[PDB]
């Protein structure tokens, strides 16, 4: 959550 | 979150938005465990490689939200960070092992019909509960396509898959700080998290005492609902003994 | 506030379920 | 695409 993450 | 629904009002009252005051921004997803504290992943502060690194001072609290977007006048609160508290051996290096964080709000909130704190695990719920084919849930505002933003929060259920599975799935070194949910390509159905939900919690809800328990944060994984494949989660009940520590240590 | 934890004031605290918490109480066997 | 914070906020 992000760009994995 | 893909293949999920909008959630119900007041259907996961320990939902937070962590928001950035600018540019004004949704940062990732959140769970309220006390009227002070603040449960996340902890990539969410910190991640070098992206090169994050927020302060308290970068960031809002938003408690009691619907929609992603707008600014939920009579409903939604929103607070200011009294501090931070990343796990001392969080990883960003390699896998995101211990991806956990805690935040401690400037003022308690007060709970309200949208507005309640989840319960933590103890041993004896998370042992019972944390079994392969057992069902969690978690919500977000995240992506609904692997490739968009939902307008209203979003929920999947979502069963608890083997270790042994969730290690055959990735090339990544998987550890007991980490637990992976979704279905088998064979089971036919879907849903995941998704970039976005990031922090959000992996709730249970007890069949002994009926209270919901949150087991995983929303950690990482490879694309979003794709098969063989499946969302990885922070082991909340493995890092509970550094959680009551801080919490005993700096308030409430 | 972690004590009354876990009861929602519009499900459990007037004793309503939500659209799908069946499925999971289903999966606990 | 979001909506306006309250100044108090900020």
């Amino acid at each position: 959550x992000x760009x994995a993450p | 979150i893909v293949e999920g629904s909008d959630a119900e009002i007041g259907m996961s009252p320990w939902q937070v938005m962590l928001f950035r005051k600018s540019p004004q921004e949704l940062l990732c997803g959140a769970s309220l465990i006390s009227d002070r504290w603040v449960l996340t992943a902890a990539h969410c502060l910190l991640y070098p490689p992206w090169d994050k690194n927020f302060t308290e001072n970068d960031l809002l609290v938003r408690i009691g939200k619907h929609s992603r977007t707008r600014y939920e006048r009579n409903i939604e609160k929103i607070s200011m960070l009294e501090k931070i508290y990343i796990h001392p051996r969080y990883n960003w290096r390699e896998n995101l092992d211990r991806d956990i964080a805690l935040m401690k709000l400037k003022k308690p909130v007060a709970f309200s019909d949208y507005i309640h704190p989840v319960c933590l695990p103890d041993r004896e719920t998370a042992a019972s509960l944390l079994q392969a084919g057992y069902k969690g849930r978690v919500t977000g505002w995240g992506n609904l396509k692997e490739t968009g933003q939902p307008s209203v929060l979003q929920v999947v259920n979502l069963p608890i898959v083997e270790r042994p599975v969730c290690k055959d799935s990735t090339r990544i070194r998987i550890t007991d700080n980490m637990f992976c949910a979704g279905y088998k390509p064979d089971e036919g159905k879907r849903g995941d998290a998704c970039e976005g939900d990031s922090g959000g919690p992996f709730v249970m809800k007890s069949p002994f005492n009926n209270r919901w328990y949150q087991m995983g944060i929303v950690s990482w994984g490879e694309g979003c609902d794709r098969d063989g494949k499946y969302g990885f989660y922070t082991h909340v009940f493995r890092l509970k003994k550094w959680i009551q520590k801080v919490i005993d240590q700096f308030g409430e | 506030g972690e004590a009354d934890c876990g009861l929602r004031p519009l499900f459990e605290k007037k004793s309503l379920e939500d659209k799908t918490e069946r499925e999971l109480l289903e999966s606990y066997i | 695409d979001f909506e306006e914070i309250p100044e108090e906020y900020l």
